[PDB]
RNA sequence: GCUUGAGUCUCGUAGAGGGGGGUAGAAUUCCAGGUGUAGCGGUGAAAUGCGUAGAGAUCUGGAGGAAUACCGGUGGCGAAGGCGGCCCCCUGGACGAAGACUGACGCUCAGGUGCGAAAGCGUGGGGAGCAAACAGGAUUAGAUACCCUGGUAGUCCACGCCGUAAACGAUGUCGACUUGGAGGUUGUGCCCUUGAGGCGUGGCUUCCGGAGCUAACGCGUUAAGUCGACCGCCUGGGGAGUA
């Protein structure tokens, strides 16, 4: 679900400012945040059939933003995947 | 055209049933929202109340059995 | 569901029953469910009841005989 | 932490031995961090329909601000005694003070 | 005290309060023919006998 | 004063407008309709209106609405000019190839009535003959005398004689058209909006239409 | 996404008639001015003006005269996916001579005709009549 | 490199959206106990059957399995399909006031993957109401059909397979543009929200119509209208959407 006390300390720490979120380790963090969260609701009772579109969007859109970072600074990319780890 | 869901800000509790038998009728129905007129959403409110009530004995399912 | 005014009848009276819901339950009890009719006729019923307020307002424009 | 209006009725049995869980169960709310918003006891209101032995029952409100994994330990102990039959509670951020 | 003979119970306000607006200042009903009007005409409006 | 006390009408927003160019429906409680294009919009229209004046056009004066039906025989019969005051007979404009022989007929039984069958036969069949006469004069009478077709088109309404609107452009002929923001703008020679439905309208409107013809046929 | 931006300003035109406004809107660009001003110059659409510091607020002032479009029927040749490459003898001339063509020469955005001045072409805009 | 495209974050909103479990009230069948009748069910009519080995009905109590009333709203969620009591744990999608940013990071798509009501089958539970196969009385020239008395697969839940439909406002998806109103449902900004109002801004959906299209009915801001992008399909019916 993502809460907003660990919303906003990612963006506090990855992100140089309170309120400077649309930028690219931003989003994707917050993103990867929402996932590596998440674990608790697609592993227990499983059949979330209709929350799987939902994960089918946010994991996507992740991949979308990377998808940018990578060809425009490859040296945060391999940095950002290396501080938090969202590659694997 | 009521005080109650319009101008009675913030949902109305059945613990003051002095107004809540005034919305079910003497048995334990409820009264349709096209006769004691309010909207449609507190209807449902007020169905949220009159179910808790009928949970917590205060608002029966019907008048005896 | 109960009606009983001591005595100044000399009549069954089922005013009081007809007044609480007494037929309400026998329709929807007699004969099977049919999981589609509540679709149906919910729509087709109150779309209807929508058109008598709109020949209301429908019928008194001309009329000039 | 959060906002769970407990309503609950015990049994006119318990009439005179509940107050003294009243002691016991907010109580456990000050030794389980939580403030309660309004401390009533009415009495033995006469119930809506007789709960498959007695009519009438003896209810008492609490509305209480406590973590959600204390008053689910709560609600099991009220589940699991001989006065509560009936015990439920709402949902958090709202509260109120009058229940009148 | 009838709106025929003598005139409109209040400003162009029918008793029935059927007609309102200004712009029907002298519509006559096919049975009631009462034309709204101010009631200070009612001062000026004499009836018979 | 500001025509008729008020020539920007009324409207109540079920005025539907489209019209809403034509007007800038400034609003009062149940509306209201066209200020300013409304009021200019109308010195202009008396010019028009004197050219084709002068150049014997023919006047009609159509309003089949009840009420200012006889500001229609007003502004017609005084001076010269032809109207239409009643029912709008479907073909009395478009048909008219046909109702000029209803003219021999309407300006026969004229004479009938006069020095013809007026009591030549049974007072049975007499009575008819008369009562008729009333119900095909009253909304034939003012085109009955005409030597051609009208030019000049002075309809009322069109919330309800749109077809008096639409049969004139059969022809072709312009049409002077006092209209609303939820009636039939499009095919006209000149809409001048505002109120079209009150008594002093056609009052104001007609009188300063009346003097438009006691200049048009010098 | 509104994948032509000529589409988004030549359905603004045709429907701007079909709505019969007398100024109209739309996102600005080198290109677009160049058609409009182009546009100006013959007597289509009425000054067009820039308005807007960063942001160029292609602001439009549609044209009529008798009380008829002038701009009465047009849309696009180029389109996104069939790019029509065209040279100076192979020219479309619109309407046989009432109706001309926008077309982006080696020069630039200019009519047809003034590109059979340069002798060049390549990218025909779009029909405009 | 810059933004009117897409999208994220801060603060919030309503619900038959879903999955796992539990709970509440009451009831049909059946069982027992108190009372009692000679009839009950049903049909256009009749009847097999049940019954005096006391049925149907009435009162109280109880074990199973399954279903959610008034409130209910061509209303809501969704890709589609589909889905109504409530609570508990978890989570998504749709949308909005006022701003900060990456700066076209966007759309669709054969082979392919995933979802796929209902039903059939393999397996462990299962059986109240109903019901394929079948038996019986008949309307009838006959009944393996309409009716009725029983009853098995099934209906329900979980794991897989076939990967099928009227899976249809029959109208693919995305963006932009083009006069409105009565409505329904869900938020917000501004003004004396003094009151259930007024003026704007988005999603979904119904009806009456304009420009336009069509064979016509009619669709019509959710278009069968005007363009661009992407995908599947047709060339008279039958044969056959079959081997």
């Amino acid at each position: 679900s993502l809460s907003t006390e660990a919303t906003a300390k990612i963006v506090s720490e990855f992100g140089r400012d309170a309120n400077d979120t649309g930028s690219t380790e931003v989003q994707v963090a917050l993103l990867t945040a929402q996932i590596n969260h998440l674990q608790g609701h697609f592993a227990e009772h499983k059949k979330d059939h209709h929350s799987r579109r939902g994960l089918l969007r946010m994991v996507s859109q992740r991949r979308k933003l990377l998808d940018y970072l990578k060809r425009k600074d490859v040296a945060r990319y391999t940095q950002l995947i290396e501080r938090l780890g969202l590659r694997r | 055209f009521c005080r109650f869901t319009a101008e009675g800000v913030q949902e109305i509790d059945y613990k003051d049933i002095a107004t809540l038998k005034n919305y079910i009728t003497e048995s334990g129905k409820i009264v349709p929202s096209r006769i004691t007129g309010t909207r449609a959403k507190y209807q449902r409110q007020l169905a949220r109340a009159i179910k808790r009530a009928r949970y917590l004995s205060l608002l029966p399912y019907t008048d005896r059995h | 569901i109960k009606v009983r005014e001591n005595e100044p009848f000399d009549v069954a009276l089922r005013r009081f029953k007809r007044s609480c819901e007494k037929a309400g339950v026998l329709a929807e009890v007699r004969r099977r469910e049919f999981y589609e009719k509540p679709t149906t006729e919910r729509k087709r019923a109150k779309a209807s009841a929508v058109k008598r307020h709109a020949k209301k307002l429908a019928r008194e424009n001309a009329r000039r005989t | 932490m959060r906002h769970y209006e407990i309503v609950f009725m015990v049994h006119p049995d318990q009439s005179e031995q509940v107050p003294g869980m009243i002691e016991r169960y907010t109580a456990a709310i000050t030794g389980a961090e939580g403030k309660i918003h309004r401390l009533e006891d009415w009495g033995r209101r006469q119930l809506a329909y007789p709960i498959n032995k007695l009519h009438k029952a003896h209810y008492v409100l609490m509305n209480v601000e406590a973590p959600q994994e204390v008053i689910d330990e709560l609600e099991t102990t009220f589940r699991f005694n001989d006065a509560v039959i009936r015990s439920m509670v709402m949902r958090t951020k709202h509260a109120v003070t009058e229940a009148s | 005290f009838c709106a025929r003979i003598f005139g409109p119970v209040k400003d162009y306000e029918c008793l029935c309060g059927k007609y309102k607006r200004l712009k029907h200042r002298g519509v006559i009903c096919e049975k009631c023919g009462v034309e709204v009007t101010q009631t200070k005409v009612r001062r000026e409006r004499m009836g018979h006998i | 004063m500001l025509k008729a006390g008020v020539h920007f009408g009324h409207q109540t927003r079920y005025w539907n407008p489209k019209m809403k160019p034509f007007i800038f429906g400034a609003r009062n409680k149940v509306h209201i309709i066209n200020l300013e294009k409304t009021v200019p919009m109308f010195n202009e229209a008396l010019a028009e209106l004197n050219k084709i004046a002068s150049r014997k056009g023919k006047i009609l004066f159509v309003g089949t609405k009840r009420a200012a039906s006889e500001a229609v025989k007003d502004a017609a019969l005084s001076c010269d000019q032809f109207f239409v005051n009643h029912r709008w007979l479907g073909g009395m404009l478009t048909n008219w190839k046909t109702v000029r022989q209803s003219i021999k007929r309407l300006k026969d039984l004229e004479t009938q009535s006069q020095d013809g069958t007026f009591d030549k036969l049974t007072k049975k069949e007499a009575l008819m003959r008369t009562r008729e006469l009333e119900k095909l004069e009253n909304s034939l009478g003012g085109i009955k005398d005409m030597g051609g077709l009208p030019d000049a088109l002075f309809v009322i309404d069109a919330d309800h004689e749109h077809i008096a609107i639409k049969e004139a452009n059969n022809l072709g002929i312009p049409v002077f058209a006092i209209v609303d923001t939820n009636s039939d703008p499009d095919g006209v020679d000149f809409v001048i909006p505002g109120n079209d439905d009150a008594i002093r309208a056609v009052t104001l409107y007609l009188g300063a239409v009346a003097a438009t013809v006691r200049e048009g046929r010098s | 996404s509104m994948q032509d931006p000529i589409a988004d300003m030549l359905t603004r035109i045709r429907n701007g008639q079909a709505a019969n406004k007398a100024a109209v809107t739309m996102p600005s660009s080198k290109l677009k001015v160049a058609i409009a001003n182009v546009l100006k110059e013959e007597g289509f659409i009425e000054d067009f003006k820039v308005e807007g510091d960063t942001k160029p607020e292609l602001e439009l002032t549609l044209k009529y005269f008798q009380g008829k479009a002038v701009v009465e029927s047009i849309q696009r040749v180029s389109r996104p996916g069939l790019r029509i490459y065209k040279r100076k003898d192979e020219l479309p001339k619109v309407m046989a001579g009432l109706g001309i063509a926008v077309v982006s020469t080696s020069k630039g955005v200019m009519t047809d005709r003034a590109a059979r001045q340069a002798g060049l072409g390549g990218e025909i805009i779009c029909y405009v009549a």
